[PDB]
């Protein structure tokens, strides 16, 4: 079988997420691309647990914890987004370059 | 069942259980009672942070053990770092309670975030697993995102939180990608001292996928330590965050990340020492060169201290680079112990000066000696200790760091460290040069209307526990190392 | 196998709306007109296109829901292993439920769950 | 056969039992159910209506076939109208003026 | 209490065996095993049976009883992370057919289970009847499960 | 314990194409709503990948938690942005995107030159003893429950503390 292709897709996702992390002109989109990167990492973890850890399932547990951390980040922001929009009424992150 | 196996293992993390209990009790009292009192919050934060050290010192002589089924390692190396984290939190609580109260904001949430970041920093010090080397710094990084934007109204803090959240989501996901690469090409092993064996068992110790894991882990850790081009998150966050939280993230973040870097480069990555040695050498040389050069062109005190921190981290990196043979890890501590006092004093003086004055620009520090000679003296002593000036802690710390570097044959690293230390005098002397201006025309009206007031305040005690340390530890640099070469 | 039926059922369930759309396309007539394609606004001509922009204090329960979903997801494997193990997992998940209750109390008292 | 299945019945008996179940379910019971719905439509209480609807809900796959092939249209008042063009013998024996719920019994439907 | 726990007999004449399981239990599909029954509420409390092809005519063709029982317990019946011990080994013989019934405990670092396993060889097949209960509730149910392991019978297909 | 071979490979290719389409929609859409809806396709495809491998519990957890996350994300993107803006529609291309496209292509090439050069099937035959399941634990979710409850106790309470503090910080920061 061609299970290794999954790894390839994960790598692609990582790079794509990385790309979407940089060219983001909207911090909500940057958060979504952070979710994309964590999802690629989770894909790697799950397929490695399938490959080598059929008994202990350490990769699946690590995937669950990474999902928990990603949801915690998704709860912390957009609350940070809420504070930013309440104070500045704008979301575009490249336009804020006061600290430089 | 028995609830015993976990009960005997639960006593090993009792200093952290004290922090958890204090956190829960503080939260419950905040929720239950409408009124808010500063002294009770002071008492609960202090008694949470002075009972963890009381329990930790009682656990010093105990045998090293790996508990929670290969999840928490207690030995001599991590106990010192946990004590350092607790000391940072203990000396940062007085820095925070006055500052956040003067901003008219809720303070129980700030103390909760600080206590949680301390709890997540103590767990990172001994984290003998790959899941808890991810979860514990996410107990720290998420609180650091909640902090440094707790101001919630300044237009600087929102941008600082944006930059911190985005750059620390960029890191700590590269780190976990490296963790996934290391876990996959090892045979499904995540315990720290069990994946080099797993690598040999799968015969992938020379695989190209191991180099990816090493690079990703080093990048994700050098983001948190902030040497070299992983440094850009530091100054903006340091320039646009409240001073107590940034002092905490200056001392607490480097201790936990240094412990994680030492326990992730020596235990699971000793077979490929010739690669991460080069990575750390580049990461340190670039750090000193580009943290001491930019600091001399700074007009803001917090940003200058940021470049200062990313410069002093490169001196500590030499301790990892030399290794445990020629002292090494015994020179990481006995300098990080110095660095904590140096930075916390030089941030306490900034806290008091900003609170009584209302500014951060360096040009408004002129003529502070005429107004408050004690504060100017203390800030000058802290900055001169930062520059490695002779009778103060930084000088002996740097010569200890350089003795092991020379003993290991790293002439280039020691030479760059000495040249950057020479560069690191012009700043830490520029501020003093401002502090000793008697010209009334060059004195900003910010310090002209300065009231010292006839009360002591808490930060004065907190930095009097510090300024007398950075100067009078200079004889006591024989008592400290015999506690740091004893670990191995 | 217990999961090939899952894949076949998912494929059929996805195919069914495609079949409905194809049957409607080949059966129903098309009689499009510029008045017909206008957005319905109770007779009157719609003003600016939609959009409401709720207040934050209304939609602050979602941040609670994100955390509570993770907590209820984490509670399931403990319940699956409650019988094989003993009171150890009871003590383990008691702290989880207590932290959930404390967070709910905090959200209640701080006014996050108020509309 | 294969490991995992044990003591399975013979296929002819399973087929016979399934055939008699389908015979009772598809062409025997839906006629009785729809007749019990047509007759006694106005004599229901809450319990009888609940059980009628329950039986319709259970046996609807068998009722969906018989329904296109059945009509329940109401019959003329006189039982002499063979054709729509037929005339009543005497137009007085019919019962005109059926009442409704406020002032009628079950005899007026 | 009244008469003891009532048991139901499961006879597979197509596969040529017959055993006896508590009537409170329910049938269910064990992964790849021929027959299985389990308690409706409690976990790790079940009877299972799967057979493998063989050319031997009896269990005595497998070699010495204790040695082959130990090698089966260490190598086949236990995962590498499970520490095993055998507490009782018995041989019974009816109608010229011998059954080897042994009780063993598998103590993983996570959980501990106890099993009565009866081996038989007949009809060109090797039968591995297994009764399992959690260790915490083993002492209560051991006799109530031993009647199962003593009830295993193999006949001609 | 798997699907038929050709069916498994075809499902891998199809779900990979769907995942690529969803990720490209995420990183090419101006509207946060449209890119969020593409993210939902990515989430569904990744959950199907988890179901494909062996993860029937991780897939459900991914679906539940990440569906809540995307619903919250759509709500807060509606609430924190300008008008509906269907006209935005694939934001413009700059040089600053062109250089990062090259950098990310180089990074992806570096990763794929390692993935395509490592014999991942060779590692599987070396980790034989890691794939011998306990025969009593038929249910995979039962194994994941046992190994979450016993093997990982410290992260299990650390994540509880993390979730509580994250909830408190989200309430405190976002309040008006
Ligand atoms: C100038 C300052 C230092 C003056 C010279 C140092 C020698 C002092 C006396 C001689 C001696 O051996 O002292 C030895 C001292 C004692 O310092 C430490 O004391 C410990 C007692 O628990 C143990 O004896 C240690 O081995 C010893 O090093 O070493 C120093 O570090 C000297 C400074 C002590 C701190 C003063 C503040
Ligand atoms: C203190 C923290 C919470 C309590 C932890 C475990 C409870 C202590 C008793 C455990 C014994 C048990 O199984 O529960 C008994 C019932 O006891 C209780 O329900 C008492 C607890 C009351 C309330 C606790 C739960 C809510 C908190 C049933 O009796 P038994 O004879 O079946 O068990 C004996 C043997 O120890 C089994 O291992
Ligand atoms: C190094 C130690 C750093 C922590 C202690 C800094 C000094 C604190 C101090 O001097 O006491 C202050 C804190 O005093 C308290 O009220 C709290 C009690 C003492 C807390 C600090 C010490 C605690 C540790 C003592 C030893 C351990 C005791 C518990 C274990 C037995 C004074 O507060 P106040 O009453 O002036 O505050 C007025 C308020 O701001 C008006 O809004
Ligand atoms: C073991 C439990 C130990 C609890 C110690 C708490 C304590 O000493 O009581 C405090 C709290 O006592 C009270 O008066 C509140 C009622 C009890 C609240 C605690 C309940 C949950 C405990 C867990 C003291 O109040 P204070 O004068 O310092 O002001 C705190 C106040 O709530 C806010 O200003
Ligand atoms: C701001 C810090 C300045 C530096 C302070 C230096 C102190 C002087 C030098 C002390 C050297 C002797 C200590 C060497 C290790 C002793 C190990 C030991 O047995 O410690 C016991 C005592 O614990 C301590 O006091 C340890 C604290 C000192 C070591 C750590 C200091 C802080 C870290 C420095 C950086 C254990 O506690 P217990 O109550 O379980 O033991 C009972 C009895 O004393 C022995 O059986
Ligand atoms: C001999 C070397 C003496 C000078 C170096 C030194 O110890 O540091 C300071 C000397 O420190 C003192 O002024 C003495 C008080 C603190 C004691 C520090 C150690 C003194 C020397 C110890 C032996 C050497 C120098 O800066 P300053 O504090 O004089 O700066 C001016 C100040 O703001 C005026 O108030
Ligand atoms: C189930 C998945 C269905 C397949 C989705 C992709 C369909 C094929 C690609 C077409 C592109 C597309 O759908 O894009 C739309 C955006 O796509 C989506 O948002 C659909 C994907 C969300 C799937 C949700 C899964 C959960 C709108 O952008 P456009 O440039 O095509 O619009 C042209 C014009 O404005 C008329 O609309």
């Amino acid at each position: 079988m061609i299970l290794e292709h999954v790894l390839v897709l994960s790598a692609f996702l990582f790079s794509i997420g990385i790309y979407g992390l940089v060219t983001s002109r909207n911090l909500v989109r940057a958060l979504m691309c952070l979710e994309l990167i964590l999802n690629a990492v989770n894909l790697n973890f799950v397929t490695f647990s399938d490959f080598f850890d059929s008994r202990q399932l350490k990769g699946n547990i690590f995937s669950i914890f990474v999902i928990a951390i990603a949801a915690a980040e998704a709860a912390i922001g957009p609350a940070i987004v809420s504070s930013i929009y309440r104070n500045r009424k704008s979301i575009r992150i490249n336009q804020s370059n006061l600290l430089n | 069942k028995a609830f015993h196996l976990l009960l005997f293992d639960g006593s090993l993390i009792f200093p952290e259980c004290i922090l958890i209990f204090g956190l829960i009790l503080l939260l419950m009292i905040d929720s239950t009672s409408d009124q808010k009192d500063i002294p009770w919050l002071y008492f609960i934060s202090s008694t949470s942070l002075v009972m963890s050290i009381t329990a930790l010192l009682f656990r010093w002589r105990e045998e090293p053990m790996i508990s929670f089924s290969g999840n928490f390692q207690t030995n001599n190396f991590n106990e010192i770092f946990q004590f350092l984290i607790l000391l940072c939190s203990t000396l940062c609580i007085p820095l925070s309670v006055e500052y956040i109260e003067c901003t008219e904001m809720a303070l129980t949430e700030f103390l909760l975030f600080i206590l949680t970041a301390t709890l997540g920093g103590m767990f990172l010090c001994g984290a003998n697993d790959l899941i808890t080397i991810f979860v514990a710094p996410e107990c720290f990084s998420l609180c650091s995102y909640l902090l440094s934007g707790y101001t919630k109204k300044d237009v600087r803090s929102n941008e600082a939180t944006t930059k911190y959240l985005l750059m620390g989501g960029a890191s700590s996901s590269i780190l976990v990608h490296g963790f996934s690469w290391l876990y996959g090409s090892s045979g499904g092993e995540i315990e720290l001292q069990e994946i080099v064996n797993g690598l040999i068992n799968t015969q992938m110790y020379n695989s190209p996928g191991i180099s990816i894991a090493l690079i990703f882990i080093t990048v994700g850790i050098g983001f948190k330590l902030s040497p070299a081009p992983s440094h850009q998150w530091t100054p903006d966050v340091y320039e646009g965050s409240p001073t107590p939280v940034v002092a905490f993230l200056s001392v607490t973040s480097k201790v936990a990340a240094s412990a994680s870097a030492t326990r992730i480069f020596d235990i699971p990555f000793y077979f490929s020492s010739n690669e991460w040695h080069l990575l750390l050498e580049i990461l340190a040389i670039l750090s000193m060169i580009l943290g001491n050069l930019i600091a001399i062109t700074q007009t803001s005190m917090k940003r200058m201290l940021a470049y200062s921190s990313i410069g002093q981290i490169g001196y500590v990196i030499i301790g990892i680079i030399v290794g445990d043979s020629n002292d090494g890890y015994a020179s990481m501590i006995t300098y990080m112990l110095f660095y904590i006092s140096m930075n916390l004093g030089t941030f306490a003086c900034i806290v008091l000066f900003g609170l009584r004055t209302g500014t951060d620009n360096i040009r408004d520090y002129a003529g502070l000696y005429t107004k408050d000679p004690f504060l100017a003296l203390s800030l000058a002593l802290c900055l001169l200790s930062l520059g490695g000036l002779p009778p103060l802690a930084g000088f002996f710390g740097k010569i200890y760091l350089f003795w092991c570097g020379w003993q290991a044959g790293l002439y280039f690293l020691v030479l760059i460290g000495l040249l950057t230390s020479v560069l690191s005098i012009y700043y830490y002397l520029k501020i003093i040069k401002l502090l000793m201006t008697g010209r009334n025309q060059e004195i900003t009206p910010h310090v002209r209307n300065y009231r010292r007031s006839p009360l002591r305040s808490k930060n004065s005690i907190e930095f009097s526990m510090i300024v007398c340390v950075i100067a009078s530890t200079i004889p006591g640099i024989s008592m400290n190392p015999i506690i740091t070469i004893a670990q191995d | 196998y217990e999961y090939d039926i899952f894949w076949a059922f998912l494929i059929i369930s996805s195919v069914i709306p495609i079949l409905a759309f194809l049957f409607s396309g080949i059966l129903a007539p098309i009689s499009k007109g510029p008045e017909k394609l206008s957005s319905y606004e109770s007779g009157i001509e719609p003003m600016g296109d939609a959009w409401l922009q709720f207040r934050i204090r209304y939609y602050m329960f979602a941040l609670v829901f994100v955390v509570f979903d993770v907590e209820t997801v984490f509670l399931y494997p403990w319940a699956m292993s409650f019988d094989i193990l003993g009171v150890s997992v009871f003590i383990e998940a008691l702290i989880f439920v207590l932290i959930l209750i404390v967070g709910l109390v905090y959200a209640w008292r701080k006014g996050a769950l108020e509309w | 056969a294969v490991t995992g299945v044990n003591n399975q019945e013979d296929l002819i008996w399973v087929l016979l039992k399934a055939g008699v179940v389908g015979f009772c379910y598809f062409l025997i019971m839906p006629p009785i159910i729809m007749n019990w719905l047509r007759i006694r439509w106005y004599r229901r209480n809450l319990l009888e209506m609940y059980f009628q609807f329950m039986f319709v809900f259970i046996f609807f796959p068998g009722i969906l076939v018989w329904a296109p092939f059945l009509n329940f249209r109401k019959f003329p008042r006189d039982p002499t109208m063979k054709y729509p063009w037929s005339k009543p013998e005497n137009p007085s024996e019919v019962k005109g003026g059926f009442l409704k719920y406020p002032w009628a019994t079950i005899e007026d439907y | 209490k009244e008469t003891p726990e009532r048991y139901t007999a499961f006879v597979d004449k197509a596969d040529g065996y017959s055993y006896v399981y508590p009537s409170d239990w329910r049938e269910f599909d064990f992964r790849a095993h021929d027959s299985a029954f389990k308690d409706r509420y409690l976990q790790l409390q079940n009877v299972r049976l799967s057979f493998i092809p063989t050319d031997k005519n009896d269990v005595h063709d497998l070699g010495p009883m204790e040695d082959v029982i130990q090698t089966l317990v260490k190598n086949i019946l236990a995962a590498p992370n499970q520490m095993t011990d055998i507490r009782e080994i018995q041989e019974r013989s009816v109608d010229g057919k011998n059954y080897w019934t042994f009780e063993y405990n598998l103590t993983s670092p996570n959980f501990s289970v106890t099993h009565f396993t009866t081996l038989a060889i007949a009809n060109g097949r090797y039968y591995t009847l297994t009764v399992s209960a959690n260790e915490r509730r083993w002492k209560r149910y051991r006799n109530k499960l031993k009647v199962v392991a003593d009830s295993f019978k193999v006949f001609e297909i | 314990m798997d699907l038929p071979g050709p069916i498994h490979d075809f499902l891998l290719v199809f779900l990979g194409s769907g995942l690529i389409l969803g990720a490209l929609g995420v990183v090419l859409f101006t509207n946060p709503i449209f890119s969020a809806f593409s993210l939902g396709l990515v989430l569904v495809c990744i959950s199907l990948f988890y179901i494909l491998a062996n993860s029937h519990f991780v897939a459900s957890a991914q679906l539940l938690i990440y569906v809540g996350a995307i619903n919250v994300l759509i709500i807060f993107s509606v609430m924190f942005m300008s008008g509906p803006e269907y006209d935005k529609k694939f934001q413009l291309w700059t040089v600053g995107d062109g250089v990062t496209s090259l950098v990310c292509i180089s990074l992806f090439v570096s990763l794929i030159s390692t993935i395509l050069n490592t014999s991942w099937y060779g590692i599987i035959w070396t980790t034989k003893s890691n794939q011998i399941l306990e025969q009593d634990l038929i249910n995979a979710s039962q194994q994941i429950g046992i190994h979450l409850s016993t093997d990982f106790f410290l992260p299990f309470e650390l994540i509880s503390i993390i979730l509580l503090v994250s909830l408190i910080g989200a309430i405190a920061v976002a309040r008006q």
